[PDB]
Order: structure tokens, then sequence, then C-alpha cells
């Protein structure tokens, strides 16, 4: 029923592209963080 | 540009319970139980795309 991040991971990766607004809402309710995305961006940037 | 939420979730901060909600967006259709074995009410346009 429920495991949260995947989701916007293996989304992310079939589309090949997502906003930068797309994984924002996208991301758990865990991480909510303004210089949590800066890192990310550069880990999902390296892979697709 | 905040996180997105689930549309419904601000008519209930307008004070509007589920049925309320349901009430708004949608149109009704009456099923009677009627002697026994369901009987419906039917407006003829309804029938429409099905």
């Amino acid at each position: 029923p429920q495991s949260q991040l995947k989701l916007l991971v293996t989304r992310g990766k079939e589309q090949g592209y997502l906003t930068y607004a797309e994984v924002n809402d996208h991301l758990p309710e865990d991480i909510v963080d303004s210089d949590q995305i800066e890192d990310i961006i550069q880990m999902i940037n390296d892979m697709g | 540009r905040r996180r997105k939420l689930p549309a419904t979730i601000i008519l209930r901060a307008l004070n509007y319970t589920t049925e309320q909600i349901l009430d708004l967006f949608f149109e009704k259709v009456i099923f009677e139980i009627r002697d026994n074995k369901l009987q419906m009410e039917l407006v003829p346009e309804r029938l429409r795309g099905e």
C-alpha cells in the first residue's frame, strides 16, 4: 500500500525527465528541506 | 508553489463534511426498494454515452 519515495524515483526514471517542481511535491512528506534538493538534483542528474 | 495536496482537503477546512462535498460535485441517483427487488429512478438523458 505504501512505501513513498519509490515512486517519484521510478516515475522520474521512466519519463527520463522531471521538472524542478515535479520532484518537490512528489518528494515524501518526510524531507521538505530547501537545501535538501541542492545535492539530490546532482544525484538524479548524473543518472538520467 | 508549495507541496501538492488533495483538493477536497480545502473544502473540509471550509467546514464541509464528505457528504456535503459529494452533494456539491455530483448529481443524485435515487435507488428505490419498493415491494422487493430494486427499482431505480431514470432521467432519460442519463443513458447517453453508455
